[PDB]
């Protein structure tokens, strides 16, 4: 493994710029028609539509990436810098418990000053739910004077990083042989960009544990508090704080690790005081998480005759039932993007909703356990990133299997058996799908019937006839049990939403175990379909894209394209761009379900304040005998939550009703499109268009109304946009008027 | 619209204040709010475990609209 | 693929980072190749030397009774990294020091990047009758002249080469021997000379394990 | 290779060699490539300068006077104190200004699209006046002294210019940036450093102290 | 210089100098003249 790169590949200047399309020969020779305009913006990025050079392709998506990372930068810069200029993070940092983060301060011009909630700190301005005031907290800053130089070294890096696309495109431009090389690639990311940086962060997190753990919860002012540099040099001040330093680093050196003990630290839980977590757990977890991404980044053959390659390990592995497996597979992935891409996306945004799930139960920053709207805004953020996600690795595969694929060099035996079964498992999801359906949904409407029937008796019911887990509930009794039994080195269990210990932190209650019934059993059906609906839609998608029982010619087709034609009683909404339009519309619907689980579960059964007797939560229990009906979603979550929404006009959370009454109104404008076809539309514009031509005045590019796919484009994003937006506007000022 | 329009006309008119229509029938938040999440708790509450009553049915249908309207879709 | 025509060269380079296959296409380009790669070797060995000696030359000097034990002090503690330490009686501040040596090196070093980017161009511009002296040669790494090069030893190729290996051995030495005052610095928080008598008074007492 | 360049060994730009007043090739910004816009930013720049080099000749010569003990005040706040006990307001004077202002930078502008269109004798009858001798050079009445009727001398005397203008317009950023600083005259400041060179800048708040 | 330029009619340019003029106006005259809904007279 080398480098190899290549000198002034493409000259700079600024003329390609001046015939928008370039790189689509079909549309550099002009706009003749409206649709020029639509074609230019969905296939800049198109890179392997541009021209059929691999190697071009890969330079430009090496390029992009640092175009995505410098923008990355900024944003981080742009936060800081709100976070230092105009904020009351002095003021939040010398009373947490109350004073609320804001970080954005609006402009005095029509009355939204307004919006300049009162959060005290001697600043009014807007309340900021993105989580970086506890995230600083854990970093020792003590005023304002840190984060203008910390936004100032992540713009100078962010320039860097623009610099740095710049060189690697226009003078540096690699080759397929240096992209293509997946040893490097892995052992420089999983071991190199993982293992050390997980190493630097955990040495950070042991020298900065000073001001969190110890000074920042004893009531000593930041500005009292002795700046991190004054703690990481002076050896009497470590001394006098953890008596594990100032030994002479000796236990390090022979590997005689048994003094080491007050700051890497595995104690699990947390102080019903002290608010957040330790910053000893999250140092031993990073030191392990760098060991273990250190050593895995050393299992491969590159140069010295030591390890072994991707390519044996793939050719070393067949069966009884497939045989000649793994064939082509390193191929598969040296070949194309798509193909790493689709891979990629396809557990990134699992893991992203794992880290939701691993977020919302496990907080790990100081004092926002009690802050109950970071976690929800969070938490559904992350999940919906995760669902994104996940539907943008269905579409790549499609993706991958449409351009760079044919099964003659990437033959593989596995790749083919599955698609000579394509079909079974599409009919027996499909039945699988109709069994949830009736033995999830048919449940609710059950229960109502009963409910209505007068027969209170009857109703599925906690109370009435059982229908609660146990499985689950098995799983947290082994957690449960796991200390001093099946974890004896471990303190407390793996997390307080199954070991009673209600934690509370100034009335609010900062942690409460969380309870599984009938209504959770139900919701969790109700959320393996939804899932299972959306795999099917996207499998379906991704399989029946070379080939199918009706039109066996569908490779030439394409990837986007509506359909073929009226043909054979009728083809719509038959390409896999299709299925993924269908999937981002099921997506929606499984993580829209999942998000109001979690915020109903967290009002109802888990946050509260507690009194001397006992906590009283926010509502009165409602989950309990509300879930069991899809009337109880409407009798005491959507109807009784929706009163701060609607009624924030008084407050500086107008603003939250403006988002929530535009999405609801863009989300019906989506409908508009995906209910209309073209033929009327594009009549009308034809008598628009004669209507101008009598007073001279029509524009010289043809005006024609959108493509079918950018009609069906349009239509799925702007009811996207409306349905996440009303979602976010509801959660976002329901939330605040409760914490 | 029409109908919306006309039933918020006369449902202020019968609770004889009729200004609350002069004063919220001029914005969407109040149609929003002061019409259609107002007045239907009757429908929400038309069957609970507390016990339902007379207007169970009528809010079980009420949901059968919902659901033929999303078969629609 | 290592001739053994450069004088330095020993046939070390295990990342082989100096082969010409790496930037194949010409031109500007990056900075991974050989015309730089050898010119900046050369550079840091110079510097490292002339740092080598003036990070060790005042606390040896002073342990013996030539300079005022007022002046010799250790190379971390005269104002560079002023958390250590600043020598608080100068003719002039740090910074102002700084903003001098910041003009004074620049055209110093830009005047030399010119000439690497175009070879002799700095005899070309009348530069305060200067120009004589900033000719150049074929080698950037070795421009020489009437003022770089006031007298000559190197008149014979031979012994010229001999010069040039000579003085890239002490400089990489010396380019050891300075990343050697550092780390060692930051341990001990002492003097380079101390270390060196500490250790020769007790040598396993002050090696390198406890 | 044959004029001193800003960069010592770079290539000068293809759109400038020799004909502008002070050429040395430093434009890296590609600006004043097309000749129109060549032709719009010499004459900027030569404006630039006349105006810079009267703002520093005004500003350095009441500073001085000041020094010296005249009632007069530093460059700074001084149209805020002389506007206190002026029997002219504000408004009413800046609008003389621009009125006086407008009438002449129009016929400054209107002889760079189309040289010569101001000596047809419409104005008094001027006639040989009044006509553009060059791009920004007018001549005939704002040179009555015969000291630009001679290429040898002129090529050589506005070349000067130029470098005078640029060193007084680099020297009001001087007045600004040593002002924010000290809020002391720039003549103070002159002498406040050659009595003692001690008193060098980085030393008041050139430099962040959080130390 | 020439090409940039002539990149400077496109989306980039009127349609964002464009509407960058007009929002500026009506946010100035909405601040010097605070909170108008009838004509003087
Ligand atoms: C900074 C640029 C500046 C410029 C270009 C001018 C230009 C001018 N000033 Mg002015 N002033 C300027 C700054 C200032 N002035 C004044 C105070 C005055 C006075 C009091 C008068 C002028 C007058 C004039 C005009 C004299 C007419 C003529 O042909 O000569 C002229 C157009 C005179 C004028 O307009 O007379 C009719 C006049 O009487 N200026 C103050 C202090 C308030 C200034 C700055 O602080
Ligand atoms: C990360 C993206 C980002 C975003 C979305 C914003 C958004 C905003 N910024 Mg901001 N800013 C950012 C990055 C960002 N900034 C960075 C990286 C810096 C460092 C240079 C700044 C420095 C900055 C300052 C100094 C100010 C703002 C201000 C503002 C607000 C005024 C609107 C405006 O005209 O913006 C910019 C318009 C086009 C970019 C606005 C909500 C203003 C404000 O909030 O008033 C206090 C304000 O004056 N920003
Ligand atoms: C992440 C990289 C990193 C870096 C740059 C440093 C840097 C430093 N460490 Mg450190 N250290 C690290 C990781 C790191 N450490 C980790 C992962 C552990 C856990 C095993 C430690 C545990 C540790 C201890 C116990 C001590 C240091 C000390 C020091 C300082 C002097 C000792 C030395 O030079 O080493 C020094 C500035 C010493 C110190 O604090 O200086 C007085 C010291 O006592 N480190
Ligand atoms: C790193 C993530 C990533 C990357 C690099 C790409 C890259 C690409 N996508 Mg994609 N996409 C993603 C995530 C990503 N996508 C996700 C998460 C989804 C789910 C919503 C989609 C759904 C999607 C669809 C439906 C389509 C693409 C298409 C494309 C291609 C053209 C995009 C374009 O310029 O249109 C315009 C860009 C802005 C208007 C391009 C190579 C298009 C294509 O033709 O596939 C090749 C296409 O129609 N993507
Ligand atoms: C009220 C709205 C509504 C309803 C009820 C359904 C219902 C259903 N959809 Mg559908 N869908 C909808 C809206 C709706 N959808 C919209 C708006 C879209 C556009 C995105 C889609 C897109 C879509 C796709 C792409 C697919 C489905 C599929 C399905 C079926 C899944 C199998 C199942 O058991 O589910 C629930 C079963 C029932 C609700 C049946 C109830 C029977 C009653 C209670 C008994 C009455 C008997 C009486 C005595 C006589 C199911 C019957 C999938 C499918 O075809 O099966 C795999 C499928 O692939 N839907
Ligand atoms: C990069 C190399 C380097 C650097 C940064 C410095 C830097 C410095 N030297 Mg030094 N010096 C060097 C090389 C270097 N020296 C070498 C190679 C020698 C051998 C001749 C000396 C011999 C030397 C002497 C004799 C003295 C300095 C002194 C000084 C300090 C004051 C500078 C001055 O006197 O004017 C200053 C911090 C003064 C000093 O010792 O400060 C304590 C001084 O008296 N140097
Ligand atoms: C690599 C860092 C570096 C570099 C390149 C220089 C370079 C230079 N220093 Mg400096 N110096 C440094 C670090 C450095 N210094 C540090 C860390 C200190 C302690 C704070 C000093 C303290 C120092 C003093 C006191 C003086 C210099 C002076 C000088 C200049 C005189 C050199 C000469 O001709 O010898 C002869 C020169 C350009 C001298 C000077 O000002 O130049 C006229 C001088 O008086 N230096
Ligand atoms: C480490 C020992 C060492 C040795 C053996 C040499 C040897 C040589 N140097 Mg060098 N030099 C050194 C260190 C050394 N230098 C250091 C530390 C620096 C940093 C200042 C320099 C900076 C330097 C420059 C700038 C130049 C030389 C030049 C030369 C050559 C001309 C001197 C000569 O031989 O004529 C006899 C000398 C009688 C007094 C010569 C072969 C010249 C050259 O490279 O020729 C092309 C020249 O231009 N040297
Ligand atoms: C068409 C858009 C537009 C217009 C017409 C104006 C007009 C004006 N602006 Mg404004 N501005 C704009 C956009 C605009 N701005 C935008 C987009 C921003 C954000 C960067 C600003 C930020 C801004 C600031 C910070 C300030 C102004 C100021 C001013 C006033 C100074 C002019 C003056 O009084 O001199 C003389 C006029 C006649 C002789 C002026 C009336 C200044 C002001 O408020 O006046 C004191 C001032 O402080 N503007
Ligand atoms: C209305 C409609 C259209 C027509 C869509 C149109 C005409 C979109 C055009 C709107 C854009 C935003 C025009 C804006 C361009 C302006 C002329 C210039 C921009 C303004 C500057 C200031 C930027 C479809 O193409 C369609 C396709 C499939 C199903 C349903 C439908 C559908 O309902
Ligand atoms: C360096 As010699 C020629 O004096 O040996
Ligand atoms: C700073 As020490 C000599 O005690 O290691």
């Amino acid at each position: 493994v080398k480098i190899a790169v290549d000198r002034n590949p493409v000259e700079t200047n600024f003329e390609k710029w001046a015939k928008p399309g370039h790189f689509s020969r079909a549309l550099a020779k002009g706009p003749n028609t409206t649709t020029w305009i639509w074609n230019l913006h969905a296939d800049a990025h198109d890179f392997d539509n541009h021209t059929s050079d691999l190697e071009e392709i890969s330079r430009k998506v090496f390029s992009a990436h640092f175009g995505q990372l410098g923008i990355i930068l900024i944003w981080l810069s742009g936060m800081y810098f709100h976070g230092a200029r105009f904020s009351n993070y002095e003021g939040w940092l010398s009373d947490p418990t109350h004073i609320k983060p804001s970080a954005q301060v609006v402009w005095p011009i029509v009355g939204q000053e307004i919006l300049n909630g009162d959060v005290g700190g001697g600043f009014q301005g807007i309340q900021i739910t993105s989580g970086f005031f506890q995230l600083w907290r854990a970093s020792g800053i003590t005023s304002e004077l840190q984060l203008y130089s910390t936004a100032i070294g992540g713009l100078v890096l962010a320039a860097a990083c623009f610099f740095a696309g710049w060189f690697h495109y226009h003078k540096a431009a690699p080759k397929l042989e240096w992209f293509q090389n997946v040893e490097s690639m892995l052992n420089h990311h999983l071991a190199g960009l993982l293992g050390l940086g997980s190493l630097a962060w955990a040495g950070h997190q042991i020298h900065v544990s000073l001001p969190v753990n110890k000074l920042l919860d004893a009531g000593v002012d930041p500005k009292e508090i002795p700046l991190p540099h004054e703690f990481l040099l002076n050896q009497s001040i470590i001394a006098d704080l953890y008596p594990s330093f100032s030994k002479g680093l000796a236990p390090f050196f022979t590997l005689n690790w048994a003094e080491y003990s007050d700051f890497l630290t595995f104690k699990g839980g947390l102080n019903p005081v002290t608010g957040g977590l330790w910053l000893s757990d999250t140092a031993h977890h990073h030191l392990a998480i760098a060991v273990l991404f250190l050593v895995a980044g050393h299992q491969y053959r590159t140069n010295w005759g030591i390890g072994h390659s991707i390519k044996d390990i793939l050719e070393s592995h067949k069966g009884p039932f497939t045989g000649n497996g793994h064939a082509g597979l390193y191929e598969i992935l040296t070949t194309s993007w798509h193909a790493q891409l689709a891979i990629n996306l396809a557990l990134f945004g699992s893991l992203s909703i794992i880290v939701a799930h691993h977020m919302y139960a496990m907080p790990p920053y100081p004092y926002l356990a009690t802050d109950y709207g970071t976690q929800l805004s969070l938490f559904t953020h992350h999940m919906w990133i995760g669902g994104f996600c996940v539907v943008g690795a269905g579409a790549h595969a499609a993706i991958f299997m449409v351009r760079d694929y044919d099964p003659t060099n990437n033959y593989n035996n596995l790749l083919d058996r599955v698609i000579r079964h394509r079909d079974a498992i599409i009919s027996h999801l499909n039945w699988v799908s109709i069994f949830l359906g009736f033995h999830s949904f048919g449940l609710y409407i059950h229960n109502d019937t009963m409910s209505a029937l007068g027969r209170p008796q009857d109703m599925f019911s906690d109370t009435a006839i059982q229908l609660q887990p146990v499985f689950a509930q098995w799983i947290q009794n082994t957690h449960f049990t796991a200390p001093q039994l099946t974890a004896p080195n471990a303190l407390a269990a793996t997390s307080l939403t199954w070991g009673g210990d209600v934690v509370a932190v100034g009335g609010k209650v900062a942690m409460m175990p969380i309870a599984l019934g009938t209504s959770d059993f139900l919701v969790h059906h109700i959320h393996a379909f939804t899932i299972h609906v959306t795999v099917l839609i996207l499998l379906k998608g991704v399989l029946f894209a070379r080939s199918s029982r009706l039109i066996p010619d569908k490779a030439n087709l394409g990837f986007r394209f509506p359909c073929d034609g009226p043909g054979r009683g009728g083809t719509c909404q038959v390409s896999a761009w299709d299925h993924v339009f269908l999937g981002l519309f099921w997506m929606y619907n499984s993580l829209s379900i999942v998000i109001f689980h979690f915020s109903w579960k967290m009002q109802s059964d888990v946050w509260g304040t507690v009194t001397d007797s006992g906590v009283s939560h926010i509502t009165g229990g409602n989950f309990a005998q509300s879930a069991n009906t899809i009337n109880g979603w409407l009798r005491d979550f959507l109807w009784a939550q929706s009163s701060q929404v609607i009624q924030s006009y008084g407050s500086a959370l107008s603003a939250y009703g403006l988002m929530f009454l535009g999405a609801h109104f863009v989300w019906a404008f989506s409908l508009m499109f995906l209910f209309s076809g073209r033929g009327y539309w594009q009549e009308l514009i034809e008598s628009i268009v004669w209507a101008h031509n009598k007073l001279r005045v029509a524009p010289s590019i043809q005006p024609r109304a959108l493509s079918i796919t950018q009609g069906r484009a349009v239509g799925v994003a702007h009811y996207l946009l409306g349905g996440i937006a009303t979602t976010w506007s509801f959660f976002l000022a329901r939330i605040i008027a409760v914490g | 619209w029409v109908t919306f329009y006309w039933h918020w006309k006369h449902l202020t008119l019968w609770q004889g204040n009729v200004s609350q229509f002069d004063e919220s029938s001029t914005y969407l938040m109040g149609w929003l709010r002061d019409y259609l999440w107002l007045n239907s708790s009757q429908l929400i509450n038309g069957y609970n475990p507390f016990g339902m009553n007379s207007l169970s049915v009528w809010a079980w249908t009420f949901l059968f609209g919902h659901l033929v309207y999303a078969t629609g879709f | 693929y290592l001739d053994g025509t450069l004088p330095g060269d020993y046939g070390f380079d295990p990342l082989g980072l100096l082969d010409p296959t790496v930037s194949n296409g010409q031109g500007a380009g990056g900075f991974v190749n050989p015309r730089w790669l050898q010119y900046s070797e050369v550079i840091h060995a110079r510097w490292a030397m002339l740092g080598a000696a003036g990070c060790i030359a005042p606390e040896i000097l002073g342990k013996a009774g030539v300079i005022p034990a007022e002046t010799a002090v250790d190379w971390f503690r005269t104002g560079v990294i002023p958390p250590a330490g600043v020598y608080k009686d100068f003719w002039a501040d740090p910074f102002t020091l700084f903003f001098i040596e910041v003009v004074a090196i620049q055209f110093a070093e830009l005047k030399r990047l010119q000439d690497y980017k175009n070879p002799g161009s700095q005899s070309r511009q009348y530069f305060l009758g200067l120009e004589g002296l900033f000719k150049g040669s074929d080698n950037p790494a070795y421009p020489g002249g009437p003022f770089f090069n006031f007298a000559n030893f190197g008149k014979t190729e031979a012994e010229m080469k001999k010069l040039k290996l000579n003085e890239i051995k002490n400089g990489r030495l010396a380019m050891l021997a300075m990343f050697g005052y550092g780390a060692q610095a930051v341990i001990t928080g002492d003097g380079p000379f101390d270390n060196l008598l500490a250790h020769l008074a007790d040598p396993t007492g002050a090696n390198l394990i406890t | 290779a044959d004029r001193p360049l800003w960069s010592p060994g770079s290539e000068p730009p293809a759109w400038l060699d020799g004909s502008l007043a002070g050429d040395y090739g430093f434009d890296p910004l590609h600006l004043s490539e097309e000749p129109e816009m060549r032709k719009w930013m010499v004459q900027a720049e030569l404006v630039h300068c006349r105006w810079a080099m009267l703002g520093v000749a005004g500003i350095l010569f009441t500073s001085i006077g000041a020094k010296a003990g005249g009632n007069f005040p530093d460059w700074y706040d001084a149209g805020k104190e002389l506007q206190k006990n002026s029997d002219i307001p504000l408004g009413s004077l800046i609008f003389t200004e621009l009125l006086l202002f407008g009438w002449v930078e129009t016929k400054r502008l209107y002889d760079l699209r189309n040289p010569g269109s101001q000596g047809d004798g419409s104005f008094l009858g001027i006639t040989d006046g009044l006509k553009g001798k060059e791009n920004g050079y007018p001549g005939g009445l704002f040179d009555p002294m015969g000291m630009s009727k001679n290429e040898a001398s002129f090529k050589e005397a506005k070349q000067k210019e130029v470098k005078n203008g640029r060193l007084a317009m680099l020297a009001f950023v001087g007045f600004i940036a040593q002002h924010h600083a000290t809020h002391k005259s720039p003549i103070d400041n002159l002498l406040d450093h050659v009595a003692d060179p001690f008193h060098v800048t980085f030393a008041t708040n050139g430099v962040s102290i959080p130390h | 210089m020439k090409d940039f330029t002539t990149y400077l009619s496109t989306a980039p340019v009127v349609g964002l100098g464009w509407a960058i003029f007009t929002s500026g106006l009506l946010i100035e005259i909405n601040r010097f003249f605070p909170d108008p809904l009838v004509f003087s007279f």
